[PDB]
RNA sequence: AAACUGCGAAUGGCUCAUUAAAUCAGUUAUGGUUCCUUUGGUCGCUCGUACUUGGAUAACUGUGGUAAUUCUAGAGCUAAUACAUGCCGACGGGCGCUGACCCCCUUCGCGGGGGGGAUGCGUGCAUUUAUCAGUGGUGACUCUAGAUAACCUCGGGCCGAUCGCACGCCGGCGGCGACGACCCAUUCGAACGUCUGCCCUAUCAACUUUCGAUGGUAGUCGCCGUGCCUACCAUGGUGACCACGGGUGACGGGGAAUCAGGGUUCGAUUCCGGAGAGGGAGCCUGAGAAACGGCUACCACAUCCAAGGAAGGCAGCAGGCGCGCAAAUU
């Protein structure tokens, strides 16, 4: 290749976005932005192929550029946006709000939350530096620049953004005893308390986590996401609340399900 | 913008500082 | 044209290799800019990325530091010495980085006998100019020659460093690469560097 | 003043090429004679040189300065500017006008 | 000089060799400060990389070189180049179809800092990553240990 | 409508000739580089005609040339977010050096100590060189931030003379956007390196080094790390654990057929990576190409011609010829 690509084919499309074989060749290319190509839903397969608005990729234009979708707060036009991880979307005409959650099967869910939940959102610490004339900067997973952070917040920490201002109203450091949510790998989806990281310099550190009912995971310090200080998650949570479900567990609790339909 | 922020800070730095400096002068002595 | 590939050698156990793609772009060299003294000459380059370098193809001045002194000046480049990656280059006269050139004096002259209030580089024939003197004798108050007075304690130059000063050229090595900013700047020679590099100057001769 | 023609087969002359034949050049933006396709084009083409001979089949001339007589199909009937300026102080500079 | 056997000074780039402080400095003893930095992984520098004086720009603790990717661990199998080495790494690959192993070598060329002192051909010795230093050097000794034959 | 300006045309599609540690796959690193665009930060930080600056040139009108082309010449107009130039304002200062003159404490005094200061020279961020001390962070910086003396390319560096919609508050002030901007970060990558792994062949056993082969020192060139290249040095480097050479009806994987268990054979082919556009080579533009539905030559073919000249590249979709045992609709 003599340049960059612009093309996705539809069998080299991220697997949760659940695309089926037989409806094209193509998949939407997200456009370049905060969350990166393997890691981000586009608006097209929300408004689309989740939320059923729109039956074909014309109308889902025909929706966009009536300035119907605000994402965290700004409307988006692109049909291929890459939104991700903690994003809200806010559709003023039919009152919806929505965060982008992964489920216990590692894909994001629909979960709507309430107006007064949509003025915020939780963001990791990526990067913290010194620039000219001595002012700090923050760069989170969200590609946000925040200049004049508090020096108690460190990287791998998170804090919360105030969506309006775009400002730091509270954070919780990385240490043992927190929620947290895995965002990659194959943990994806779950939800648990730090119990362990066990350094290796020159390598990546390994966190440990134990779940509510008592299962025990690990995985890279670079796929944990704290959610909120102690047990008490800082967001609202999808149905499944982060507890991964066995084959036969979810045999049985399906079963019993049509049982008690009559 | 920038002279509204950069005082803001320099409060918030001032509290930062001195809360920092109970823990080590604490120390010392026990 | 020219290439910077690593594919046209031989492997190390010296095989030969059979290339497998052509030559691209990323993989290019230019002709050199054997800087030489003159009037300034610069071309610009549009270099990868779209940014630009400075092909300098004559210098005639550049920025040197007095290092000891921490005194910085201009300076006009008089003439080219000593080489030590290649003494051809001394015969046609081509300025690059870590060469031994020749430059004035004076502007470092003027900011020692300003600053110290002593004669640095008077010959001894008695060559005295009332803007000189003006500059040296001129009267200043009872604390303003106290803070003079006290200074004069360690306004000492090496013996090697004044005799340069009583030919009105100083030895300096440029620490810039001419062909690539653009521009000669460099660090006049002192201490055991300039012991060395006085001998290997006798050494060719 | 000789200010252009072409050769007899249709080639036209430019004014740097001191020859009195027909030269290949190689032209790019900003050349006479040339006209590129794509940005940063360049192509070889025939040009006779601006040296006048015998091999040229028509002649361009543009009358310096106005004699005595007045030739029957010029300056008999002047051609009004079809346009104005349209950059204000351009319309100032032609009107003579001021700030005000 | 012995330190100065190239066409070109050899000095520290971050040392300052010029700083004109008194008579009395002069006087009383002429040594140069000297830049090490603590290449850490663990390892530790060695003494005679501190309290040295060799100009080598390529070495680890005293010399513009940073440590990165894999550490690995040769026998030194020869050392005739200058200031460089030759080391032989030993393993074994298996072959599934016999469920059996095989013998392989392989021949890697790494630099050899002044800082390590009085080795033979026989020992095993700790090799870190670093970026190209030359067509085909990309390791660079971090420790040295002496062989069966222990003295 | 036309034309100037901007953007794209470096994606996609085709094919498998080359290619035997090469390509490629798993694993790592960039603390050794670049990056159009998206997203966020920054955009009165600089102490030195502005209520608007200059010259053109297209489209258009008119006169033409040639056998011939997406060939173009002359003349008369006219624009800019094209091409150039260039201020006001925040602007009152602050901070560093130079510093004639003035004041206070002490000594009998000389003297010592502590202050005020007119007058001048510099100043912001990016560039380049040198020196100094120890905000934040790494496993580790010659990192980030800081200080000082200077520099700053005319083939030149940033500091908005641009456009739309709603109209207003006390001649001033203004709200939503659009287009542009050096830099920082981010996204899409790309490019170099790290460890392990490939078929047959000894009727290939020694190979590399004159003409860079392995390494050292300094530099040139390059986006950068490197014998990438040069000068001066040293004599190294690989090999029966199969180097070097040759062959391959050899693009490499994900995979396919067969199958008690082990195994054998295939993978041009729609997904990922590589390579090429008749064969070599060289370039312009651009963030990105050594681009071929771009240009310039040479080699081989081949097209129109008034014989002066001009124009070429289906391994894109159909289609034709040829080759064949062998493959579809202009």
């Amino acid at each position: 290749a003599r340049g960059p690509k612009k093309h996705l084919k539809r069998v080299a499309a991220p697997k949760h976005w659940m695309l089926d074989k037989l409806t094209g060749v193509f998949a939407p290319r997200p456009s370049t932005g905060p969350h990166k190509l393997r890691e981000c839903l586009p608006l097209i397969i929300f408004l689309r192929n989740r939320l059923k608005y729109a039956l074909t990729g014309d109308e889902v234009k025909k929706i966009c550029m009536q300035r119907f979708i605000k994402i965290d707060g700004k409307v988006r036009t692109d049909i291929t946006y890459p939104a991700g991880f903690m994003d809200v979307i806010s559709i003023d005409k039919t009152g919806e709000n929505f965060r982008l959650i992964y489920d216990t099967k590692g894909r994001f869910a629909v979960h709507r939350i309430t107006p007064e939940e949509a003025k915020y959102k939780l963001c990791k610490v990526r990067k913290i530096f010194v620039g000219t004339k001595g002012i700090p900067h923050l760069v989170t997973h969200d590609a946000r620049t925040i200049r004049y952070p508090d020096p108690l917040i460190k990287v791998n920490d998170t804090i919360q953004i105030d969506l309006e201002t775009g400002k730091i109203t509270d954070f919780i450091k990385f240490d043992t005893g927190n929620l947290c949510m895995v965002t990659g790998g194959a943990n994806l989806g779950r939800i648990g308390v730090i119990t362990n990281r066990e350094r290796h310099p020159g390598s990546f550190d390994v966190v440990h986590v134990k779940d509510a009912n008592g299962n025990s995971f690990a995985t890279r310090l670079s796929n944990i996401f704290v959610i909120g200080k102690g047990n008490k998650p800082w967001i609202s949570l999808p149905r499944g609340k982060g507890i991964r479900l066995t084959i036969a567990e979810e045999r049985d609790k399906r079963l019993a399900a049509k049982q008690s339909s009559g | 913008k920038n002279k509204e922020e950069a005082a803001e800070y320099a409060k918030l730095l001032a509290k930062r500082m001195k809360e920092a400096k109970e823990k080590r002068q604490e120390q010392i002595a026990k | 044209g020219i290439s910077r590939d690593n594919w046209h050698k031989r492997r190390k156990t010296g095989g030969k290799r059979k290339p497998y793609h052509k030559k691209r772009k990323y993989e290019l060299g230019r002709p050199a800019a054997n800087t030489k003294i003159g009037p300034r000459r610069i071309h610009t380059v549009r270099v990868r990325g779209g940014n630009k370098k400075y092909r300098a193809l004559r210098l005639d001045v550049g920025n040197f530091s007095w290092g000891s002194e921490c005194c910085t000046r201009k300076t006009r480049i008089i003439d080219v010495v000593y080489n030590a990656s290649n003494n051809e280059l001394v015969r046609t006269k081509t300025l690059v980085k870590n060469c031994i050139v020749l430059i004035d004096s004076t502007p470092y002259r003027q900011w020692y006998e300003s600053h110290y209030a002593l004669p640095l580089g008077r010959k001894k024939g008695a060559k005295l100019t009332p803007e000189e003197e003006e500059i040296l004798n001129k009267k200043r108050s009872k604390k303003i020659q106290k803070k003079y007075d006290e200074r004069k304690k360690n306004a000492k130059i090496s013996s090697l460093l004044e005799e340069q000063f009583q030919q009105g050229k100083l030895l300096a090595c440029i620490a810039s690469r001419p062909g690539q900013c653009g521009r000669a700047d460099g660090y006049v020679l002192e201490g055991k560097e300039l012991e060395f590099y006085l001998r290997k100057i006798k050494a060719r001769k | 003043r000789i200010s252009g023609g072409n050769d007899k087969q249709g080639f036209p002359m430019k004014q740097g090429v001191l020859t009195h034949g027909r030269v290949r050049l190689l032209l790019s933006k900003g050349h006479s004679c040339y006209r590129p396709r794509r940005t940063g084009e360049r192509k070889r083409k025939s040009v006779r040189g601006c040296i006048v001979d015998a091999n040229l089949s028509v002649l361009n001339l543009v009358i310096v300065k106005k004699g005595e007589k007045d030739i029957p199909g010029l300056t008999d009937t002047t051609v009004p500017r079809r346009l104005g300026p349209k950059r204000a102080s351009r319309i100032r500079k032609l009107f003579n006008l001021s700030k005000e | 000089a012995d330190i100065q056997t190239e066409r070109a000074y050899q000095k520290q780039p971050t040392i300052f060799q010029n700083k004109k402080r008194v008579l009395l400095g002069e006087t009383g003893k002429e040594k140069l400060p000297r830049y090490y930095k603590n290449i850490g992984l663990g390892f530790k520098t060695p003494k005679e990389a501190i309290e040295g004086t060799y100009i080598d720009k390529k070495c680890p603790f005293t010399g513009n070189v940073s440590i990165r990717g894999r550490i690995l661990s040769g026998v030194v199998t020869k050392m005739k180049m200058q200031r460089t080495i030759v080391i032989r790494r030993d393993y074994l690959h298996y072959i599934r179809k016999y469920n059996r192993f095989e013998k392989r070598h392989k021949n890697m060329s790494v630099h050899l800092s002044p800082c390590f002192r009085d080795v033979q051909i026989g020992d095993i010795v700790t090799v870190g990553e670093c970026r190209p230093l030359s067509k085909t050097v990309r390791f660079n000794v971090l420790k040295v240990t002496k062989a069966a034959g222990t003295k």
